[PDB]
């Protein structure tokens, strides 16, 4: 894990040329200071340990947050699983065409009471489910439905107060790869959405309160983190420029290469 | 989603418009269809007003006075992925935007459709 | 004696000959090659037509002129009308190969100007209306080179690609495509590019009609100068050889 | 059935212990020890060797 | 039960925390892994290719693809200045948005040497000598050549060998710098200057154009991950 | 690590002088009472582990606290990470020019309603959020910012009634120590402020409620607490002696050498 | 799961504590150690180095 | 006691768990093992025999 | 666990005729690709560990549920036991 | 008295402890490793074995 | 990996057990059994050597 | 492969690099070297300065019209306000040293001229 | 911080002082730039006002009628580092204290000027 030594040289005189060279080629030169100065020996001990692919990506990032409430129009929170609606991850994992992980989920619900007019307030402690459906299964249409009976899909039941829910999930694609990038079409005669597969398909997750609590109304907010592990990765690209606009395509306003400064000798930033 | 969301159609007074909304399935959308159009006129201050809906193995027409059997759908088979609409004998007191909202939990999509009706037949 | 500056690269039934040439990259290291059995999944014994298909295309020529912004070129989809690759891709659900691809422009010792030649994997482009996403006429080309813009494409309501070169049709900075495979055409030193591509993707097979998986592009970066008395018309020429080419599922010809 | 493994570490080993406990490697914590590196195949991806001290064309 | 005593930190949450937990897919087999061409195994793969530098990035030239061109051409004296600007390879709008310099945006510190080449893009009869120097700090920038000739540096002959490579070595009172702009690590200078003249013969452009590339050297790392000032948000995308 | 023992000697009469040296040669005499008087012998077991450098330094201080609340004007806190705020840590690493060591950060955070008129309050439970943020990282202008999210920014989430959250840093400068001293300027042409250099830089921490609450004020208070541990130190001086004034340097208002008595031969102080 | 008892002190903070704790920075690599003079392992070294008394600390 | 710490995931009831726990009924010695035909020890089994496909479903 | 692999084959010209058979007889028949076309030779790694009967069955599930409460009529809860 | 056995692992090995801590099997964790097949019994039930190259019935 | 050390004690051994638990060596407890001494650095620094029982001048 | 026309030479932080060159003219046969102690008369102790002195010094440039007679420049004198090696000229009595010179002129294909570059010891004029 | 952030600077009327507010930043100051000048005159008890403001890339006049045209910026590029004014055509009535605030989150710096105006142009 350890970055190269640098050797000591001496003055030199002599035909060979290691700083000229022909970048047209496709290659990068080699060359290290030894070749063009005098240079002392260095027992270099400095690691590159931090810049792994691993330790690169592998934190908690939140993804997406929701609310849902105890009484009213929206009873439970429902959502595509899915990177690419926050801007810090996906432009981490855009770095590399091809990517496989397996995923930590960790959940953060917290809740608010509501202004009302409701006098004697006494609620109790609540409790939330989160439930996963995976592609293809039922979903629910309300608060109170047999699909909550949970038989064969995943769910977590959690009490607030303790410590945050959380689970793995394994390499989930029909796929070798996740395919971070697809130049193409689903649908066999290119007249559909262009940019559409199903190598990314996750699922859906659903969040409800399990119990009302008290009389009150109270607002309720999930934030899911995701963090990669065992991660592999192929095909480096040129870090996203332009900001972000949609969460299902790649399309962009254009921008200057960098920023700007006065002139091609001025020593400072504008 | 729906195929192209953003788009501006012009035709002609007495001419009839084809509004496209062709849709497509991801497997996680697995609750039941909803299919709505609704308008929001250009001469008119009225906003949002449902012309046709489909909903539970039926449609349902007659919801704007104005469109009064001249808006149908174009598909013998709807729920295979086309969402399209008819209006029929256009007049200038249409011209608008137009918009498709399909519904299949947990998906959802919706598509804006500027229709612009001119006087004479003529694309300049 | 002997000269790194010349080469020869014989394919099928064709030759192509070169005397000003830097090297040749190889994709990431890798040599091209057939798939293997402990990497199969479709389980019919596939086709291997092997010098009917891996050979030399050449492609209709393009001018370089002193303000052209850069030409593009989907890879399948540039070949699919073209001898019996095409047909090959006509007939059959799945198909597996690289490439040889092989970039000419040549001019005098008086001309001046530089090219990036890069092959570029699952370049997916934008669409001028951010809500949109840009039509296949737009995107493929077919045999005929797709053009960059010089500033950008105006939003409408429309299915057009953001063509503008600084942004390589894909929101990211041009200088750093370099990533990629690639070489420069510099008109002082060189008259070629040669890369050869091994198939990349994330299956190990793919339908080749639904999804192109690479990209050639070709950009300016020096324009093309000269003085008056000198050449105006100047080409560029792309030939392309498939490699190690093999097809599975047959079936009725057709794409829908 | 421990493994036991170096901890990171200064310059100028000390080591730690783990067991798996359940029953699927997905469960397993990261893999942040892995520090391999091979980059020519992005730099120098040239077919014809090129040694540093030569001109690059003859 | 066996007697246990919770100390501080049980049930935090710590986002760079790594622990074991079940899984809600018990005994999932997971597609078998392909052999895919390009794999990376460390970020640093990516900082040692060489990717071109935006040095001409004045008023609207950033976009375009002039950013990238540096003028030269044949003058009427010589040793006059090509271009300048400082070691700041996260900082500087020269070098921020470079390979090296977006991977640069995700860290704190960074050690060890740059490598900048230079590729000549006039006509093959056009001939010309450049000086490219480093200066270390604690003087200010050089003003003429005859000051920047007292530091680090390579006269660069163009002829069919078209590129020429500048080493910009670890000269640094600490094992480290910093990505950020900061006094106590100032880094240097670097310019360029002619030699001597370009000449060229009539009927060939006296205006030429070179191009610049930068990588790390294999002595280069960084520290400390963080977020990059690069991407922001005002709401999750749809 | 035991202290020396006593050797018993008797009388003397010769030309030794162990007692007789000269101070002016830098050196410290290393006389013991032998030297001068008749002594037993001594067997001591009196051991020096209570002062060593890593028991004389670890133990947990406070070094700074401050409040935020879930309403109104000051929604977060937001502090620059250093030892120089509070008197009692300060002074104790001074005794040293250079150290390094590792810490570990405890924070105690606790939170009080506020007088009010708002009737019927029934207040959920809160959820806090820690963020640090290394040096040139980018920091949040307001409680709902993306910045939040967290994807490389190390983030603790903690809930009001369990154990107080804790993490470890390992020691972080770009120089091979700590400075405590600098006597020098980080401009070349010394016309800046004097004392101030980089090599302490640690980053900035900012807190914040991730829920509201319930309808009532509520102000909260968060308390950082440092401990070293794995600590070297280099270059013993003397310890302060007058207040400290600024953060910042190391500014003094002048004062007496010690306190006073009323004579030369007084056996009490005053 | 293993069945246990929590003690009494559980999740107190007790600030001459000395527990492990999860690192928030993991992998890090820190700056390799200098040899610098005047290393100090123990507090008594301070001690038995001389100093100056003020003996006569009488009023100015 | 043993100092130990919380990791997040602590009281969750994930439905997907495999965990032990006590038995509300110790000692209880079940009724023995029979012999009984046509045991099935995975659901492919029953997925490789026949059965017959309604093609023609069409109307009533 | 794992799933078989596929042997492959190339023409044939005889008297076996593997694709021929009865389904009176109650048998169903063993016939794999190869019998009745050209393959390729396939090193199959998949699986069959998720569709055990105990990892089909081994999932929490709610199988009931009912109220009482603090004061008044229904004051505790009463369920015989059942899947049902 | 600690048993290693083996996790769930993908193809192109890692192990995992357990120690019972109850009295009673039916306290013990699912059994989710066994992989045994057998499907002759509901394929192929037939007194005479059939050949599959030859005719069924001659 | 377990490490048994002596605990501190009275004079007129009693050990206990250690095992790391984190990847990283700034994630391990404090040392605090460290007794050595060096005070010949601070007191006697002087380049000739000075015998106690003689005159430091002559 | 080789060419004989390449060339670079490397003395302190200093590099020079060439692609049309000759060969290389060694003096009478001889490489510089330091005093040796059978040839010494000064009886201190030398300082060598080694990198700070032995390094490349690029001089004013001069213009070559179609009427140019020439250009001459003493060597010890030309170098002596110029950095450590003109410091060390000024505060010591006694020097001594060697020399690499390299003049640069390059021009087309089609410009034509011919220069005499020579070092000559002892030019009293 | 601000280099010197105490001073006291002495005038005569009709001259044209130079209030310095140079500023150096550390690299944790990644917020937006805010800068304000500020006033408590001598001679009144109006307290804390501001006089000149620079914010979101420019500048903003025209705070205090008193000094009206006569309060600006002496660099061309401020945010470099110097924050400094020029205070024009003095008189005894603006004698009193000046103040300057750097912002840029999370650093924050202030520096007090103590300006003394005389009847005579004599340092005495």
């Amino acid at each position: 894990g350890r970055v190269a030594d640098t050797v000591g040289t001496g003055p030199t005189n002599s035909e060979a040329i290691p700083a000229l060279t022909a970048a047209e080629t496709g290659h990068t030169s080699q060359v290290v200071p030894g070749d063009t100065m005098q240079t002392r020996h260095v027992k270099n001990y400095h690691s590159r340990s931090e810049s792994t692919v691993e330790n690169f990506l592998c934190r908690s990032a939140c993804v997406y947050f929701t609310e849902y409430k105890n009484s009213g129009s929206k009873r439970y929170a429902e959502w595509v699983v899915t990177t690419r609606q926050a801007a810090q991850l996906r432009r981490k994992l855009e770095f590399f065409t091809y990517i496989r992980f397996d995923l930590e989920l960790t959940f953060v619900i917290t809740s608010t009471q509501q202004p009302s007019t409701t006098q004697n307030q006494d609620a109790q402690i609540l409790t939330h489910q989160i439930m996963y459906v995976p592609p293809g299964g039922p979903v629910p249409d309300k608060v109170d439905s047999y699909v909550w009976q949970t038989s064969t899909n995943p769910s977590v039941f959690w009490t607030e107060g303790n410590a945050p829910p959380r689970m793995s999930i394994p390499f989930l694609s029909i796929g070798n790869a996740y395919s971070n990038f697809y130049d193409g079409w689903s649908d066999f005669s290119r007249d559909g959405v262009y940019g559409i597969n199903t190598l990314n398909s996750m699922g859906t997750l659903y969040a409800r309160h399990v119990n009302t609590g008290g009389t009150g109304p109270i607002k309720s907010t999930i934030r899911i983190y995701f963090k990669p592990k065992h991660v592999k990765a192929w095909i480096p690209r040129p870090p996203r420029l332009c900001q972000y606009e949609k969460a299902k395509n790649v399309n962009f306003q254009p921008s200057g290469v960098t920023t700007t400064r006065q002139s091609i000798t001025a020593m400072t930033n504008t | 989603s729906i195929t192209t969301p953003e788009e501006m159609i012009e035709k002609a007074k007495g001419e009839t418009a084809y509004l496209p909304c062709k849709f497509t399935l991801s497997p996680e959308d697995q609750g039941p269809l909803d299919i709505e159009w609704l308008i929001s006129p250009a001469d008119n201050q009225k906003v949002d007003q449902v012309i046709i809906l489909y909903s539970g193995d039926k449609i349902y027409d007659d919801y704007y006075p104005d469109l009064k059997g001249r808006v149908h759908f174009t598909s013998n088979d709807l729920k295979s992925g086309d969402a399209s609409i008819n209006v029929t004998n256009l007049q200038l007191s249409d011209i608008g935007t137009y918009q498709c909202k399909v519904k299949k939990a947990p998906g959802v999509a919706n598509k804006k459709i500027h229709l612009v009706v001119l006087v004479k037949p003529s694309g300049a | 004696g002997y000269s790194d500056r010349v080469r020869s690269i014989t394919l099928g039934n064709s030759t192509i000959t070169t005397q000003e040439c830097a090297n040749v990259v190889v994709g990431y290291g890798v040599w091209p090659d057939y798939l293997k059995d402990n990497e199969a999944t479709a389980e019919d014994q596939p086709t291997q037509p092997d010098v009917a298909t891996c050979r030399f295309y050449t492609l209709d020529s393009v001018q370089w002129q002193k303000t052209s912004p850069g030409w593009w070129w989907k890879l399948p989809d540039a070949l699919s009308n073209l001898g019996l690759f095409g047909q090959n891709m006509q007939y059959h659900y799945l198909g597996r190969t690289g490439y040889t691809i092989h970039v000419q422009c040549n001019a005098s010792k008086f001309h001046q100007g530089c090219l990036l030649v890069v092959c570029v994997p699952e370049a997916e482009m934008g669409c001028a209306t951010l809500d949109n996403t840009p039509s296949s006429a737009e995107l493929l080309g077919g045999d005929a080179a797709k053009e960059f813009a010089g500033e950008p494409i105006a939003s409408g309501s429309n299915k057009l690609v953001q063509r503008v070169v600084y942004n390589a049709g894909m929101g990211i900075g041009v200088g750093n495509l370099t990533i990629f495979p690639h070489q420069w055409i510099n008109l002082r030193t060189n008259n070629s590019a040669t890369i050869v591509m091994p198939y990349t993707n994330s299956v190990p097979m793919d339908n080749m009609f639904r999804h192109n998986n690479v990209t050639l592009m070709v950009i300016p970066f020096v324009p093309l100068d000269y003085c008056p008395g000198s050449t105006t018309y100047v080409p560029i020429t792309v030939t392309i050889a498939p490699m190690n080419a093999e097809y599975n599922g047959l079936r009725l010809a057709g794409h829908q | 059935g421990a493994q036991v493994s170096t901890q990171k570490t200064g310059a100028h080993i000390i080591h730690y212990t783990n067991i798996n406990y359940y029953k699927d490697a997905a469960s397993n914590s990261a893999t942040r020890q892995d520090f391999a590196q091979d980059p020519g195949k992005f730099t120098e991806p040239v077919k014809d060797i090129m040694i540093k001290s030569l001109p690059a064309l003859n | 039960g066996l007697p246990t005593m919770n100390t501080p930190g049980s049930c935090q949450f710590l986002t760079s925390d790594d622990f074991q937990s079940p899984s809600a897919m018990p005994q999932y087999d997971v597609t078998p892994e392909m052999r895919i061409p390009g794999e990376v195994k460390n970020l640093m793969e990516i900082a040692e290719v060489d990717s071109v530098v935006p040095v001409q990035n004045v008023g609207e030239k950033v976009n375009s693809m002039e950013a990238y061109q540096i003028p030269v051409r044949s003058n009427e004296g010589s040793g006059t200045q090509v271009f300048g600007f400082p070691l700041q390879p996260g900082y500087s709008s020269v070098f921020s948005r470079t390979l090296l310099g977006e991977i640069l945006n995700y860290y704190t510190h960074w050690s060890g040497s740059i490598k900048l080449t230079f590729m000549f893009c006039g006509s093959a009869m056009a001939t010309g000598k450049f000086l490219l120097a480093y200066s270390p700090l604690g003087a200010g920038a050089p003003t003429k050549r005859v000051d920047a000739m007292l530091g680090t540096h390579v006269v660069w002959d163009v002829g069919l060998q078209s590129s020429c490579v500048l080493c910009i070595p670890w000269i640094s009172q600490t094992h480290y710098r910093y990505v950020a702009s900061d006094e106590c690590t100032a880094g240097g200078f670097i310019t360029c200057w002619y030699q001597t003249n370009i000449v060229v013969p009539a009927d060939a452009q006296s205006s030429c154009y070179i191009m610049c590339f930068v990588s790390a050297c294999n002595d280069f790392s960084v520290r400390l991950l963080k977020d990059t000032p690069f991407i922001s948000q005002e709401n999750f995308f749809q």
